[PDB]
RNA sequence: CGCGACCUCAGAUCAGACGUGGCGACCCGCUGAAUUUAAGCAUAUUAGUCAGCGGAGGAAAAGAAACUAACCAGGAUUCCCUCAGUAACGGCGAGUGAACAGGGAAGAGCCCAGCGCCGAAUCCCCGCCCCGCGGCGGGGCGCGGGAAAUGUGGCGUACGGAAG
RNA sequence: AAAUACCGGCACGAGACCGAUAGUCAACAAGUACCGUAAGGGAAAGUUGAAAAGAACUUUGAAGAGAGAGUUCAAGAGGGCG
RNA sequence: CCGCCGCAGGUGCAGAUCUUGGUGGUAGUAGCAAAUAUUCAAACGAGAACUUUGAAGGCCGAAGUGGAGAAGGGUUCCAUG
RNA sequence: CGACUCUUAGCGGUGGAUCACUCGGCUCGUGCGUCGAUGAAGAACGCAGCUAGCUGCGAGAAUUAAUGUGAAUUGCAGGUUGAUCAUCGACACUUCGAACGCACUUGCGGCCCCGGGUUCCUCCCGGGGCUACGCCUGUCUGAGCGUCGCU
């Protein structure tokens, strides 16, 4: 069947691509240390100022403080059922809640690329020492740890 | 009479089976497989035909000394011992 | 998450390891719950089904508290035939209806000195897994 | 064929270049590989100084660099002979030593 | 009958000889059988008696050679069949001897100069 | 070979062969015509064998 | 031709056996793919090489 | 003529080992173009590159100065950053084009011949015994056989070495 | 020795990649069928249904084929059939 | 499977005697014309200008359209459906 | 009038696009880094009860022993003191191929030991083991108007 077709040439059935892509393609970018922390400060300064923190849909109205500071025995924590019974108690619950309810299926080929399911993000815990807390709150659904 | 009559006349085999690739390549005047070079110690290849070479490597085979080696392998090369009895 | 680096969660690769698993494999994947009585007897939460087990229908059409004796461990289909459970063919003569064993309650096991060990080793474990978090 | 005012440029890629492109995806797995054989290596010689011997203290050569100190390769048989040390005592309790090194000062 | 291989294993060197022959004879009486086109049961037993002579002759077989390369241990030259058939590079390589061999130079010198464990302060 | 036919034959069946004339099929197997020497009848010796 | 050597009656034999079509018990296995004989070789159609 | 020694050669299905061929992404040694660029073209460029030939290893090659420097001097090899599109080569056209210094990754050093002293103090192999070795090794035993003064082993090498 | 190189080989893990005229020539009995004296050249080709429950039986015809019944959520899914 | 805010590209076809597959008109058209020649009955059959049997009329005309091989082919040989 | 043709719409074809799927690729990274005269890679020929291809395997031939495992295999037959799977360390591994008695017809030799003809005693038959090149250490047998030695 192949004899007297028409081989190489984009435009041909087989044929390469028009300009192969190379793995020498620039994929990495590098941004000045200034810069990073000029971002870093103005990404903690709008989570204090609950305008903001609303717009971006957490469900934020019956937490008593906007920087809910917590006490320092959030980190010798061990269970899943402290992490979630403290949220219950801080009134935080309901951001949780939302991102339960957001577990839907993806649209398109990123379903057979190994990211099947999607979801919304939720409370950035920030601790200071490692005692328990990453284990304890892991297995909740929304909640990034960070130090 | 270049064509169809001159076609009437091929009735000589010049190629018959080598002895090691098994093609009909074996050329039997000059007594030389013009695919594998037979009575030549090596065996003939070239570069300039990546195609053909892939065709005839070492994954195309049985291999069936090449795939116990693989496997016996993983244990250090063992021998003479057995698993404890029951 | 899954934080082993030696095992995948890749759809293909999980998939083709479903479908290309050898027969003392497919045993484990053909696990089926058992009932209530038999858990609280045992402490096992499962076990590998066989021949010749009595078994509830839980799912689909043929539901219901209906205790029938399997006849067949079909593992290459990945299906069991259960006694009573079956469909009239064209042709008059009845053909067994492929069950998969998760949709399936064990209410009797096929109880001998190996089928025990396996039992006995897994309600055994269960503890020691208890005891390590209470 | 140059448009205008514009810097005048030779780009060296006249011969077979994209044979011999060397990409650095290697290099977060090549610093993980490093750090790993570094711990095994310091946890090995588990007593002693992780960075291995000392080096002696050495002038860089040539005018632009004389007014810095480096470390050197290894200590002058003339210096350990005054120090009191035995060329090959030295190298087992952890002295680098280098039979190359003139002292003109 | 299943003919295991446990039983085999105990039996004397002409029983054996005249159990494969017996079979042999039994499969050469079932072949025929094959020909004439008759009983679906004696279809069935070619593989059975095939299986047979393979486990009554790989006993014989595994006797045999356990027997010879046990009077050949204590001997230099044993043949080939019972050398080691480790890889073929790893037959060319030196001994645990030949390893282990070190010139008088070095075995003065690691004895004047061994490596000393030591920390430094700080 | 045709001796070692000729020797088997005999070894198998209690038999004597007159002669054993061999050609190869175009299924690549032999087939060995053995005709057996008067002492013996083919029609007696089939039967006990189990060919009829 | 009626000259034949010993490799080529061999040969010749196993393209015989080859050319028979499938059993029709392997069209209802569970992984029931094959069809028919895709390599059935007709003497006059296709000329077997040599 | 004859008979042993020695040297220089043959022949053996003699005893016991070893080499060949494959793969070839990476590595080492040779051989080695023309497309192309120069808006033509011959030197140049493509390029010590493709094709060809040989040889390997888990890496290979290199490696402990017949070095760099001209400093208040550095101190085996290899790799990365920079030196640097630089010094330099070039119908001085098109183009080509390193090194030292500096910061790190790693870090490791050694051995013969020669000169000389120790009675060849050295090595290989057969035969018997015992433990006991799926890397054929240790011990005893032999006026058992050979290698070797046309030089084996111990000491010892440019950072000095040896004897008293 | 170490630090360095690795589109071959054995084994793994991943992806802002492709989704059957794409991605390997090859998702299938692919270096297969087929072509060439030879060196070599070299394809096409994925999907019934949850489950074969793959249409007993009556009837027209020499038969392919129909007409009624029948299974199924569905044959407006009938074997190369989403 | 999609909206909004950002992000990234192998991102928009009428044409390239473009590539691959598919279908038209022409068209029930050109055609099925080299080497003398066919015919009557019967059989089997659901069905006969063409099969088979008989009878007739003919051709090849021993350098044959006859009987056997070599090379080449590889089961095309033979029986039954 | 009708036929014929044109346009549009419904249904039926022909064809297999779109959409959705994916035990396959492509790319990047990691650990390892192992062939062969003790017969490799590659070829050829065979092997299942019904078997063409694919796959697996070698005259013990879609597999034996062993170990782990614990009731299947399954298109149709047939018949727990371990069915079937995976593992694989014991045994096995036809003819070509570096390819090894000589040639590539599987054609013709040779040398020794067994067994049939017979109860080693010759031709014929069958079975077994040896019979390639280059080279290293030793051994045996020699060669030389090469250099000497002694009667």
């Amino acid at each position: 069947h192949r004899s007297g077709q028409g081989a190489f040439g984009n435009m041909c059935r087989g044929g390469r691509m028009f300009a192969p892509t190379k793995t020498w393609r620039r994929w990495h970018r590098r941004v000045n240390t200034t810069q990073k922390r000029y971002a870093i400060c103005s990404a903690l300064a709008a989570s204090a100022l609950p305008a903001l923190v609303m717009s971006k849909g957490h469900r934020i109205e019956e937490v008593p403080e906007l920087p809910l500071v917590v006490e320092d025995k959030v980190e010798g924590y061990k269970k899943t059922k402290e992490a979630v019974l403290l949220l219950k108690k801080l009134k935080a619950w309901n951001d949780i809640k939302k991102v339960y309810a957001s577990q839907r299926m993806r649209a398109g080929k990123g379903k057979m690329r190994n990211r099947r399911r999607i979801q919304r993000r939720g409370p950035c815990v920030i601790y200071n020492e490692d005692n328990g807390i990453v284990k304890a709150f892991r297995n909740i659904p929304g909640i990034t740890l960070l130090n | 009479t270049k064509g169809t009559s001159s076609f009437g006349k091929r009735r000589n085999k010049t190629h018959t089976l080598c002895r090691r690739c098994g093609s009909k390549a074996y050329h039997l005047q000059k007594s030389t497989c013009g695919k594998c070079g037979y009575p030549a110690k090596r065996k003939r290849k070239y570069n300039w035909s990546a195609k053909a070479k892939r065709r005839n490597t070492t994954g195309t085979g049985r291999m069936r000394h090449l795939k116990i080696v693989y496997r016996r392998f993983r244990h250090g090369f063992r021998e003479g011992t057995t698993p404890k009895p029951k | 998450m899954k934080f082993n680096p030696f095992v995948t969660s890749d759809r293909s690769k999980n998939r083709k390891r479903h479908f290309n698993a050898p027969s003392h494999i497919r045993r484990k994947i053909m696990s089926s719950p058992l009932s209530k009585e038999l858990r609280q007897k045992y402490n096992v939460r499962s076990m590998p089904i066989r021949k010749d087990d009595e078994v509830q229908v839980v799912r689909g059409h043929y539901k219901g508290q209906q205790i029938g004796k399997v006849v067949q461990v079909y593992r290459k289909k990945y299906v069991i035939y259960i006694e009573r459970v079956q469909r009239e063919k064209a042709n008059g003569t009845t053909v067994h209806v492929g069950i998969h064993p998760s949709k399936v309650v064990i209410t009797r096991l096929k109880l001998d000195k190996d089928r025990k060990k396996i039992l006995e080793r897994k309600a055994k474990s269960r503890q020691v897994g208890k005891e390590k978090g209470k | 064929a140059p448009s205008r005012n514009g810097m005048i440029l030779k780009p060296h890629f006249h011969k077979d270049w994209q044979r011999r492109v060397a990409t650095w995806f290697n290099q977060p797995a090549r610093k993980i590989r490093r750090r790993k054989a570094r711990q095994a290596r310091a946890r090995r010689i588990a007593p002693r100084p992780a960075a291995g011997p000392i080096r002696p203290i050495v002038r860089c050569p040539t005018v632009r660099y004389h007014t810095k100190v480096r470390a050197g390769r290894g200590f002058s048989l003339e210096e350990l002979r005054v120090a009191g040390i035995h060329k090959k005592v030295a190298r087992t309790i952890g002295i680098s030593v280098d039979p190359r090194r003139r002292n003109k000062s | 009958a299943k003919i295991k291989a446990r039983d085999l294993r105990g039996k004397k060197k002409e029983e054996l000889l005249k159990q494969l022959d017996d079979l042999k004879v039994e499969l050469s009486q079932l072949r025929v059988a094959k020909v004439t086109g008759g009983a679906a049961s004696k279809l069935s037993k070619i593989r059975v008696v095939r299986k047979s002579i393979a486990r009554v002759l790989t006993v014989i077989n595994q006797t045999q050679k356990e027997n010879l390369r046990k009077f050949y241990k204590g001997k230099k030259y044993k043949p080939l069949d019972l050398r080691p058939k480790k890889t073929r590079a790893m037959r060319r390589r030196l001994n645990k001897h030949e390893e282990s061999l070190k010139t008088k130079k070095q075995q003065r010198k690691e004895r004047l100069y061994p490596l000393r464990k030591y920390a430094v302060k700080a | 070979n045709k001796h070692q036919i000729k020797q088997a034959v005999k070894k198998l069946y209690d038999i004597d062969v007159a002669k054993v004339n061999t050609l190869i099929r175009p299924d690549g197997e032999k087939k060995a015509y053995v005709r057996l020497a008067p002492d013996y009848d083919a029609l007696d010796v089939a039967n006990k064998i189990g060919i009829i | 031709s009626s000259h034949k050597t010993f490799r080529i009656k061999r040969f010749l034999a196993k393209k015989q056996k080859q050319n028979r079509p499938i059993p029709q018990w392997i069209w209802m296995k569970t992984g029931n793919k094959i069809r028919y004989n895709s390599k059935r070789r007709h003497w006059r159609r296709t000329k077997l090489g040599l």
